[PDB]
């Protein structure tokens, strides 16, 4: 019922995954 | 009300160092703005990192928010302009980039403070969010 | 009718090699569209480059050619975010950037050809303004 | 006096202009 937590569930699941790419910007170029 | 850049959406779904923390602010507004460019940032990111699946969780969560995509209007992308001569980064001036300025824009013109992670808003002219 | 991309404008301004054909296509074709977004990067370029001045003729060539500024929505959002994953600038190929990704939401919505240069745009579901 | 003429003449005063920052890795390779 909070909202935090079904967000928290997001966040667990999500992070959870495979890493199919690992580096951060040069993803977002210019 | 509340604007999300990317950062911090990034870092949350990304289970980053001060996740709970943005989800608790998030929690404490009832209205949540953010850019649709930032929203494409967001999901560029994500996907590229944890693939379509990832995708699907920044669906879900944009929609368990109630999250308001706002269109960004020429006023938010002048508001911009101008931003990005005073704030924006250069050789060692770690500011605003090109993202940024979407969420800077709408900031700026909705009044509302902005919720972020990282160097880039701490030295601008516009409210931030501050953590519980 | 026509979508303007970044590449363009500013080689148009810059006096880039083709720039004399690209100006011809703008006359061409009476109604222009050009995204907030693209309209940003190319005053964020410009400005950098010429300052504030290099702004003020952004501005006067945006008025002289009439062009419609249109607003970054969600669904020009969500088909530049799908487009992204199939032409995507991912390791070792050319394609799709962030920036190139408000223009083609503009030109995938709107369904009008697009003007730029590069080889960004080039094999890609969106049409091309042919250059005299 | 047509449309053509207009642009080429924005076009060269703008890229007359001096530069002060150089070419674009300054949007900003992000
Ligand atoms: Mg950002
Ligand atoms: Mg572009």
């Amino acid at each position: 019922v909070p909202l935090r937590d079904e967000l928290a569930a997001i966040r667990h699941r999500c992070a959870a995954l495979p890493v199919v790419d690992n580096r951060s910007a040069e993803a977002i170029l210019g | 009300m509340m604007v999300i850049d990317t950062s911090a959406l990034v870092a949350m779904l990304s289970d980053e160092p001060d996740a709970e923390r943005f989800e608790a602010a998030v929690e404490a507004d009832h209205i949540r703005l953010m850019s649709t460019a930032s929203y494409l940032e967001t999901a560029l990111v994500i996907e590229a990192r944890f693939g379509e699946p990832g995708g699907r969780e920044l669906d879900l969560w944009l929609h368990r928010a109630a999250v308001d995509l706002v269109a960004v209007h020429a006023d938010q992308a002048d508001a911009a302009r101008a931003a990005y001569r005073t704030y924006g980064k250069g050789r060692h001036r770690a500011g605003l980039n090109y993202g940024d300025c979407f969420s800077y824009g709408l900031a700026k013109i909705s009044g509302q403070p902005l919720l972020f992670k990282g160097e880039d808003f701490q030295h601008t002219d516009i409210a931030t969010v501050a953590l519980p």
